[PDB]
């Protein structure tokens, strides 16, 4: 369905950088999984 | 949105020694479309930031990172072991097995249960999982479609292997 450019091209439109749920990003925080200043 | 044909799964499991191996394994997240995808990878650290002893996985439709499931049970996976590869290269590996994952690539995608990567001590791992063993051709197709995909070196090897515990 989707090739390696089409994803990649997809990476950073405005959808794409929208940030994680605040639920989501307390979770991804608390795994000290959370990008570094992100 | 760009909708993928597949519900997928992030987990991540931290190694501690009072938790049970099954219960290391954290249910982070999942998505259906690609723009949701790169949200969630945007924002996370990369294998070469995550603590040693620690995995990623990715799996679709709810299937579980573990041998008990039953979509795993009588499958297999492909294993690549990678030895000092740069964190850059290790990196860029796995968003290159995610994309063919959520991409659908393979032409037995139905196979396909997930991936995962091992951060270990002198050797990392990155393995895709698959439904079932006794399936050559499907193996075989999604085998071949790796090394063609992620451009493997000749040092690295790409080797099957059963969950099941029989020879």
């Amino acid at each position: 369905r989707y090739s390696k450019v089409d994803l990649l091209a997809l990476r950073y439109s405005p959808l794409s950088q929208t940030p994680p749920g605040i639920e989501l990003e307390g979770r991804l925080r608390r795994m000290n999984i959370w990008r570094t200043g992100s | 949105k760009h909708p993928l044909m597949n519900v997928w799964t992030l987990w991540y499991l931290e190694n501690d020694r009072s938790k049970s191996w099954e219960d290391m394994q954290n249910e982070i997240t999942s998505f259906d479309t690609v723009e949701d995808f790169w949200s969630l990878y945007n924002h996370i650290k990369p294998p070469s930031e995550i603590k040693l002893g620690s995995d990623y996985s990715l799996f679709k439709k709810n299937i579980r990172p573990m041998w008990e499931d039953a979509a795993n049970k009588q499958g297999g996976r492909w294993v690549i072991t990678l030895n000092k590869s740069s964190k850059t290269d290790l990196d860029n590996l796995w968003l290159d097995v995610l994309l063919c994952l959520i991409g659908e690539a393979f032409d037995h995608s139905d196979q396909i249960c997930g991936a995962v990567i091992n951060i270990r001590g002198k050797s990392n791992k990155i393995s895709i999982w698959t439904a079932d063993g006794n399936n050559e051709e499907a193996a075989l197709e999604i085998g071949h479609k790796l090394r063609d995909a992620l451009r493997l070196g000749r040092n690295n090897s790409l080797q099957y292997q059963l969950h099941k515990d029989t020879m």
